[PDB]
RNA sequence: GUCCGCGCGCACUGGUUUUCAACCGGAUCUUUCCUUCUGGCUAACCUGUACUCCUUGUGGGUGCAGGCGAACC
């Protein structure tokens, strides 16, 4: 310690530290585009989604409530968007 | 420290730390004056020539003296990327 | 205020030495004398158009305004034609080089021309002693509404 | 709560300078802190520092150079006449050869030397020497 | 149709700029059916070091969004037609004075009208294609303030050479010297 | 980390991102999102729930960035603002539920302590809302007006 | 310049655009107002007219209806 660049820290330092502690805080969550196995209708889903996000087309759950990131339907396809 | 007439009334103008730039007391019995002899191209240490670094007692006591001297060596072209300004 | 019926009491209510002779066939309601108290203070229109009498009015009455003028916040209205004004300020204690919150309650006499409710800030002026505790007379009701300008919500 | 943001900034700078660091991170970073630190800088007690906009009150990162020995805020911002500034420089600064009671004048936040020269005084913020 | 899309016609340079705009209005199937209902606010020129020029148009802030939705292609077209001049779209702004306590109360001015937020907006829209992601403010030991701006590494190719142009534009406009940077 | 009624110091929160403008990947438009918010409001969802749904079931990060305006102001400008602010309403609900529970059984004294704590919290929030004039100045909370606002 | 104990580096009077440091300003132009006007009074010259009194050369005046207010009510 005793000599640092708090302004230009290593990206590893950015990743390891808890949010709200970085120089600028950006939520570690993100948004994903997901394909339901039944209908081809793509849907956008928040990473730590709270309520079960059924597609508007059909009663098919895509995420399940969980303390952290929601658990998917084991068949749907997610991509980071 | 200085009189009007133009003479230094202050006595034994003292050194300072080369790492924290802080003053070294007369009886700071931990401060160390490291001397690094210069080296020419073919690998001979030049006698009577060197570079000096006055590490303070406080940094030695805290234990962060080695990192400080890595920094001084790197900034003065004594070592190659031993010390990274980022962490 | 008197509730727009000064003639309510056992005695007549009029401005002394101002009158309208019934013999004059011009029929202007009553000669209503009025004055401007000075210091660049606007006399309200309802003072001229009013029917109250108020010997102690600064405009239609006989009293006068000179000397001290103070601004305060009205705190009590329940007594007739007179007001209780709070005055908050700071007293500098020098032993501590510090300040202390303090206040004084000043009675004042408010003309019927003014509509005063608890919460206003009133610019009041010094006058000839009206009664035992009152020596101030209302001049300007500045913060009449503040937030009461708009009441309801309908977008 | 963080009643005096200026106090927190100076407490951080004092702690780190005592530790012997070269950099500090002031968290809340109001503009009054910016003014105070740039007074320090124009008088050289501090080095190259940086504001970090966060769209929320910002932050500051400050480079030291070991020159600083003591900072400090006078949290109750007492009113000081032009007469009583000498009492305060007696009560705070080690000597009149240097040291600066930083106080806010009608011109702005500024040291007591320029305050005396401008012939103006206001509330008192802190002291640096 | 020159003077009818300019709100007035001094400074013939912007007359020729509007003439080029109309020449691009010939390209109907993709750059029209929306591009006709547009105006300007007396486009003007700023010197740029190295023998270059920066021509800034000014939006009457009706729906700047409309200009931005076509900004990249129209900007590229105006750059291939106009040689040795870099064109920039800016939001013409009526900054309001700060109310001096002795001055008159004027139905309190919105915070969006302040000089600082105006500078924020003008620096945001000085480069629409790249989003501004960081702002650093430093003060040299000489006391002169310098702003660093962190632009995204993605979408940087749309500009890729214009950084000194925006430097000159901002320095001439407001005197706030900038140094641009991108994360690696 | 405050915890105005517990020695706890938790700082669980949400970090609003730096980008003031809308994200580039968003494919909708402002007016469509506004209409969706209005439809959810007419369904009977409180503003926090509407924001949660827009985060979960759609690509809205936060509607303030997208719609250029905050949720409650959107309902208020369109005449859907609740007569009780949502947070104070939920606090009403908690207080009345605890009141009915103590009505059911007496000697649960920790429940009584928590009820007094909730009365403290509601008095604070009601004082705030009354000062900023969002609520009528003669508004109180004693015994049964509570259930009336609940029922 | 004057001078006064090899000299203090001009001891007493000024030029200070040899730069030069300021430190307070004041007035300026910023997309940047100085409470604002209604008239006095316009002070004054953006006046524009008979004109040059004053070397042809705006270095200055005999001089009044559009007109700068900030020199003051
Ligand atoms: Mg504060
Ligand atoms: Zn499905």
């Amino acid at each position: 310690v005793l000599v640092q660049d708090l302004l230009h820290p290593t990206a590893a330092s950015e990743a390891r530290k808890h949010k709200l502690k970085t120089l600028v805080q950006s939520p570690r969550s993100h948004f994903l585009d997901v394909k339901c196995p039944g209908c081809l209708n793509i849907t956008t889903v928040f990473s730590h989604a709270q309520t079960a996000v059924t597609c508007e087309s059909c009663s098919t759950v895509l995420c399940t409530p969980t303390g952290g990131k929601a658990k998917l339907s084991e068949g749907t396809s997610f991509r980071r968007k | 420290m200085e009189n009007d007439k133009g003479q230094l009334v202050e006595l034994y103008v003292p050194r300072k730390c080369s790492a924290t730039n802080r003053i070294i007391k007369a009886k700071d019995h931990s401060s160390v004056q490291i001397n690094i002899a210069q080296v020419d191209e073919e690998g001979r240490a030049i006698p009577g020539e060197y570079v000096t670094y006055a590490l303070s007692g406080y940094i030695r006591a805290r234990g962060e003296a080695d990192d400080s001297l890595n920094r001084l060596a790197q900034q003065d072209g004594l070592l190659k990327n031993v010390w990274s300004y980022s962490r | 205020s008197t509730e727009l019926t000064v003639q309510s009491e056992r005695a007549f209510q009029k401005q002394p030495h101002i009158f309208t002779n019934p013999k004059a066939k011009a029929n202007r309601k009553t000669k209503r004398w009025y004055k401007n108290v000075g210091l660049g203070f606007k006399t309200p229109k309802t003072a001229i158009e009013g029917s109250y009498i108020d010997k102690k009015c600064p405009f239609t009455g006989l009293v006068s305004i000179r000397g001290k003028i103070l601004t305060g916040t009205v705190v009590s209205t329940r007594m007739h034609r007179t007001i209780v004004i709070r005055r908050d300020y700071l007293h500098y204690v020098p032993k501590y080089n510090r300040y202390e919150k303090r206040h004084k309650n000043v009675p004042a006499h408010v003309s019927p021309a003014f509509r005063v409710q608890v919460g206003d800030i009133v610019t009041v002026g010094q006058c000839r002693p009206i009664s035992k505790t009152v020596r101030f007379n209302v001049l300007k009701v500045a913060s009449a509404t503040g937030k009461a300008n708009k009441q309801f919500a309908k977008f | 709560t963080r009643t005096s943001v200026l106090a927190d900034a100076l407490n951080a700078i004092n702690n780190a300078e005592k530790t012997g660091k070269r950099q500090v991170l002031i968290r809340p970073s109001s503009k009054v802190i910016i003014k105070f630190l740039q007074v320090m800088q124009k008088h050289g007690y501090i080095g190259e520092f940086e504001y970090i906009d966060d769209h929320r009150s910002g932050k500051i990162v400050v480079q030291l150079n070991g020159r600083l020995n003591k900072c400090g805020v006078i949290s109750p911002r007492f009113n000081v006449k032009i007469a009583d500034v000498e009492k305060w420089t007696a009560n705070l600064l080690p000597a009149r050869q240097f040291g600066y009671v930083i106080l806010t004048t009608s011109a702005g936040i500024m040291d007591h030397e320029e305050a005396h020269r401008k012939h103006v005084s206001g509330k008192i913020l802190g002291f640096v020497y | 149709p020159q003077a009818k899309i300019l709100s007035q016609a001094p400074t013939e340079l912007e007359l020729q700029v509007a003439q080029a705009f109309i020449d691009l209005e010939n390209n109907s199937p993709e750059l029209k059916a929306d591009l006709r209902a547009l105006q300007f606010k007396s486009i003007r020129e700023i010197e740029v070091a190295g023998g270059k020029k920066a021509l800034a148009v000014f939006v009457p802030v009706p729906s700047l969004a409309a200009y931005h939705k076509v900004q990249i292609k129209l900007t590229r077209e105006l750059e291939k037609k106009f040689q040795d001049r870099h064109v920039i779209f800016l939001a013409e702004r009526r900054i309001l004075p700060k109310p001096s306590r002795k001055s008159r109360q004027t139905q309190k001015r919105p915070r969006s009208r302040t000089l600082t937020a105006v500078h924020d907006k003008i620096l945001e829209d000085l480069v629409f294609p790249t989003e501004i992601v960081g702002k650093r403010v430093r003060y040299l030991v000489g006391g002169n303030k310098i702003q660093k701006i962190l632009l995204n590494s993605k979408d940087v190719q749309h500009i890729d050479n214009k950084l000194e142009s925006f430097q000159a534009v901002y320095n001439k406009l407001t005197g706030k010297q900038i140094v641009f940077e991108i994360p690696s | 980390m405050g915890r105005m009624h517990s020695k706890g110091k938790g700082m669980s929160s949400s970090a609003i991102p730096y980008s003031r403008n809308a994200p580039a990947w968003f494919k909708g438009s402002s007016d469509g999102v506004v209409e969706q918010i209005i439809k959810y409001a007419r369904k009977g969802l409180t503003p926090s729930q509407i924001g949660v749904l827009l985060r979960d079931a759609h690509g809205v990060t936060q509607a303030k960035v997208i719609t250029g305006n905050k949720i409650l102001r959107i309902l208020k400008s369109n005449g859907l603002a609740p007569e009780i602010p949502e947070d104070l309403y939920f606090l009403i609900k908690k207080a009345v539920s605890v009141r009915k529970h103590l009505e059911r059984n007496r000697k649960d004294k920790d429940a009584k302590f928590r009820l007094i704590l909730i009365e403290s919290r509601i008095h604070r929030l009601a004082r705030y809302y009354r000062t900023v004039s969002v609520l009528p100045p003669n508004w109180k909370y004693e015994s049964a007006t509570a259930s009336a606002l609940v029922n």
